[PDB]
């Protein structure tokens, strides 16, 4: 059999002394059935008075269920399951997979004989005056806390020698299936995988046979597996006429899974429905953007497209595209302009923000989601020129690096818009600005602002000398915010006044921002 | 016979999260790990140990050979104290750094401590649990291990110490600063007298390079004040605006005069001449900022905080202190990328924390924490790592250095 893992209860605690429900005699009566079964099977043992502890049973023909939270809240933590799963892109294709159901094999597995005590249950008795039979077990009982863990552990152990034994063959254990691809000929494989369900065996591990194994493609959480390439499972779109926030809400989901396939899937005129949104049932009418939306998305899934798998052999290539403000699109692909994986990526992080920074954190997205699924960053083709990208390189606080990347022209091209002067302009007027301002040619400004908050107040002023300033233009201000925030020239962003100075900035000739206190 | 340490009362072990590897650094992680298995130095663990502390493969300076890194930053965190500084040290004219990690690895562990040890090899797109190992052995870059090993290191130390007492050695984690004053050729050579010396006893490559420190040429960067011919109505103003910041340190420092020259919303290219009164304010202003503030001192029982400041075209600043403006120091760097570079600033910054205070400062980056844990390890050498936290660094102070 299999070493055992021990197990303890945590810090301090004591095992579980719970009270069993009252059980109808029909129900007492299939218990017993099914307890002696598991006994004449060495799953579970009679036990004596000796044991305090005891967990809730009660029964579900019949079946049986064990109530293990208090248990569970009494033991250890355990290195769980993964949490993270692989994502097709990150494969590499297969000729033959095999899926395997290993049958119950908590109980195939063995339980730290020193534990086995917490795991005591009772079985009461029909009549009145007389005791209820005492078991534990001796295996990883089901809905157990350590039950997966250990069980996906041993299952490795298991699995281990085979492997190095067999190493045309890959292997992946998800939960109690277990995936088996190679490269080998039809026969072969089938025979390898009858190879693979005995060594199994030779511990007890029954898994279900040739004619009852399931084969692709595989519906594998919001997939559809083939050998050879993979995808979304089917998306269907309603065609409602009215249309609720949790409709939409819906839909705008199932949407975004969508992007990391199907390309030029748009959702902006879709979430835009949901602002002012007071109920989940309340019904939204689409506007007429939306309906294009709706209409342009439909069919692009109308279209089966699928991805391809990671051929380790040959390069990663990852190709960006601005698709709106904000929006940005790319596709990673190892042979031309077919991809393994395709994505958006709208995250604006800060109030404001340039297209060459916005960029530059798709990139960083990117790198992240490369590495994790690939293990290496893919060369990249952006619509950025190096010295443009370079330029606001070194002349931004933050430090920052792009890997390997090569120019692409595609428009657009991200680009910024203005540069302010790195020296005061000559000839050029002189605004101080604090809500007003006054020139060294002797005009001023004032304005009443209402509603605005202290800073507000600042990017006015500085609004309004923009304004008022000729092509060139020279402004001090006391406002170290305000500075900052044009100093970094963003070329977007949630404000509006703020994109106001933008325009006006993009239209000057020469612009010179400094600060005094 | 193993030392039991125990964890800081109450205190649990670490279950800190492991940043995703590059199939390169896996690959060189499995490599290692394999073989310090072999050797019984770590060994595969089970599901019942919950515990995590991340790994990383750094590369050797002047080496095709990698090197296991552990962030044991945590660990050593909720690790007991246990129960000194030669401030000559940094006098000394050449300090070598040398890598004794390997001394650790003939000492067993407490057997109980040996779960906290706990580290995993993570797999591509998750497609396999991820390699599970714990310590049997002291754990280079554990802060326990030097203290475990201190006895043993003593002695091995004592004959060399009495043999060549022109000489300053100390220890670090898993480093050894030794530092003299012989002439560069000598110097050398007397280190590689150590190494064979180290041999003698058990298994010492070059940290950095295997070039020297030259503490004795550190020198703190003063506050600068633009010196020109002429100046402009602009000039004063970012002028006065620096004076002004510098004032809240050298409280010594006047604008009055200067403040004055800024009567009038002047043209910012205007040429200003400036007026003796004024003149003279600047000088005295300036002969102010020539050194250092007096009354800062080193306290040994907070925290020694280290910023850095992107200047562009290559340069950085950088100034350690413990108290706001109080600055123990401040120095610049020079290159390569940005990130490349500001590592090694890190690194260079952290060494001198140690070589004169023996600890390493808390550094306060300028990057996207997403990037810094991307690359990071990709230039990265030392033997240690310093506690981090990523900022915003405030357009002002930038042009104040
Ligand atoms: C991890 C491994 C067994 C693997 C596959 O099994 C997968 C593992 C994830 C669960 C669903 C099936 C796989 C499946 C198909 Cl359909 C095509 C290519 C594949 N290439 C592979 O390397």
């Amino acid at each position: 059999p299999i070493e055992t893992v021990p197990v303890k209860l945590k810090p301090g605690m004591d095992g579980p002394k719970v009270k069993q429900w009252p059980l109808t005699e029909e129900k007492i009566k299939a218990l017993v059935e099914i307890c002696t079964e598991m006994e004449k099977e060495g799953k579970i043992s009679k036990i004596g008075p000796e044991n305090p502890y005891n967990t809730p049973v009660f029964a579900i023909k019949w079946r049986k269920l064990v109530d293990f939270r208090e248990l569970n809240k009494r033991t250890q933590d355990f290195w769980e399951v993964q949490l993270g799963i692989p994502h097709p892109a990150g494969l590499k294709k297969k000729k033959s997979v095999t899926v395997l159901d290993v049958g119950d094999a908590y109980f195939s597995v063995p339980l730290d004989e020193d534990f086995r005590k917490y795991t005591a249950f009772t079985i009461p008795s029909i009549n009145n005056e007389t005791p209820g039979i005492r078991y534990q077990y001796n295996v990883l009982p089901q809905g157990w806390k350590g039950s997966p863990a250990i069980f996906q552990s041993s299952m490795t152990k298991i699995l281990e020698p085979f492997r190095k034994q067999n190493p045309d063959i890959v292997i992946y254990q998800y939960m109690d299936d277990l995936y088996v691809g190679s490269d080998l000929e039809i026969g072969q494989h089938r025979t390898k995988i009858e190879e693979l369900r005995q060594h199994l065996l030779r511990w007890g591990l029954t898994t279900p046979d040739k004619k009852h194994q399931k084969e692709p493609p595989f519906l594998w959480m919001g997939y559809e597996l083939h050998p050879d390439k993979w995808t979304v499972q089917p998306i269907v779109l309603p065609e409602k006429d009215s249309w609720t926030v949790n409709d939409i809400q819906k839909l705008v989901g199932k949407l975004n899974w969508a992007s990391q396939i199907y390309p030029g899937i748009k959702v902006r005129q879709l979430c835009k429905l949901l602002r002012g949104t007071k109920a989940l049932t309340e019904v939204i009418p689409l506007t007429e953007e939306a309906e294009l939306e709706l209409a342009e998305n439909r069919e692009i899934l109308k279209e089966p497209v699928h991805g391809v798998y990671y051929d380790p052999s040959k390069d990663l290539i990852a190709e960006i595209q601005k698709q709106g403000q904000g929006q940005w699109t790319y596709q990673i692909y190892q042979e031309p302009f077919k991809n393994l994986k395709t994505g958006k990526y709208a995250r604006m992080r800060g109030a404001h923000t340039n297209d060459v920074k916005q960029l530059t954190e798709a990139v960083q997205k990117i790198t992240t989601e490369s590495i994790v699924i690939w293990g290496k960053t893919p060369k990249f083709k952006l619509p950025i020129q190096k010295e443009t990208w370079e330029t606001w390189w070194t002349e931004y606080w933050q430090a920052t690096w792009i890997p390997e990347w090569e120019f692409v022209n595609t428009p657009p091209l991200v680009k910024l818009w203005y540069q302010l002067e790195k020296e005061p302009i000559v000839g050029a007027e002189t605004f101080y600005v604090d809500a007003g301002y006054v020139t060294n040619r002797g005009r001023q400004k004032v304005v009443t602002l209402t509603d605005t908050t202290n800073q507000k107040t600042e990017l006015q002023a500085i609004y309004l000398a923009l304004q008022d300033s000729g092509l060139e233009v020279n402004i001090v201000t006391d406002s170290q915010y305000a500075l900052g925030i044009i100093q970094a020239q963003p070329d977007q962003s949630e404000s509006e006044l703020v994109n106001q100075i933008i325009e006006q900035l993009i239209k000057k000739e020469k612009v010179y921002l400094a600060w005094v206190p | 016979e193993t030392v039991p340490v125990k964890l800081k009362p109450g205190m649990d072990g670490p279950k800190v999260k492991q940043w995703p590897l590059t199939e390169e650094k896996i690959k060189a992680l499995v490599e290692i790990c394999t073989e310090m298995e072999k050797e019984g130095k770590i060994s595969k663990i089970g599901p019942e140990n919950p515990y995590n502390t991340p790994v990383f493969a750094i590369k050797k300076k002047d080496s095709t050979k990698w090197r296991k890194l552990v962030d044991f930053r945590e660990l050593n965190k909720r690790t007991q104290d246990f129960w000194p500084h030669p401030a000559g040290l940094k006098k000394k004219k050449s300090v070598t750094v040398l890598d004794v990690g390997d001394a650790y690895f003939s000492v067993p562990l407490d057997e109980d401590f040996r779960k906290y040890t706990a580290f995993t090899i993570p797999s591509i797109n998750n497609e396999t649990p991820g390699i599970r190992y714990q310590y049997n052995v002291l754990p280079q870059g554990w802060k326990g291990s030097p203290a475990i090993f201190q006895s043993s290191m003593t002695k091995i130390l004592e004959p060399f110490r009495k043999q060549n007492p022109d000489i300053v050695i100390y220890q670090y984690m898993d480093d050894l600063y030794v530092g003299s004053d012989l002439e560069i050729g000598q110097h050398r050579t007397k280190i590689e007298e150590l190494r064979q010396h180290l041999l003698r006893w058990g298994l010492p490559p070059f940290l950095w390079m295997g070039y020297e420190l030259h503490p004795d040429k550190w020198t703190v960067q003063p506050i600068v004040l633009p010196e020109k011919d002429s100046w402009t109505v602009n000039d004063i103003q970012k002028l006065v605006g620096k004076l002004n910041w510098a004032s809240q340190i050298y409280p010594g420092i006047k604008v009055r005069q200067l403040c004055k020259l800024l009567r009038g919303t002047k043209a910012l290219t205007e040429v200003i001449p400036l007026t003796e009164e004024a003149e003279l304010e600047l000088a005295e202003n300036r002969e102010i900022l020539k050194e250092p503030v007096h009354g800062v001192y080193y306290d040994p029982s907070k925290d020694l905080i280290a910023e850095i400041q992107k200047q562009g075209q290559g340069q950085w600043t950088y100034q350690i202190y413990q108290e706001p403006f109080k600055n123990l120091k401040t120095g610049k760097y020079a290159r390569t990328n940005d990130v490349k570079q500001l590592t090694e600033a890190v690194q260079k910054i952290t060494t001198e924390s140690i070589v004169i205070w023996g600890k390493t400062p808390k550094f306060k980056l300028p990057i996207q924490k997403e990037t810094w844990e991307t690359w990071w390890t990709e230039y990265w050498q030392a033997t240690w790592i310093p506690e981090w936290e990523f900022v915003n660094t405030p357009p002002l102070v930038k042009l104040w250095y």
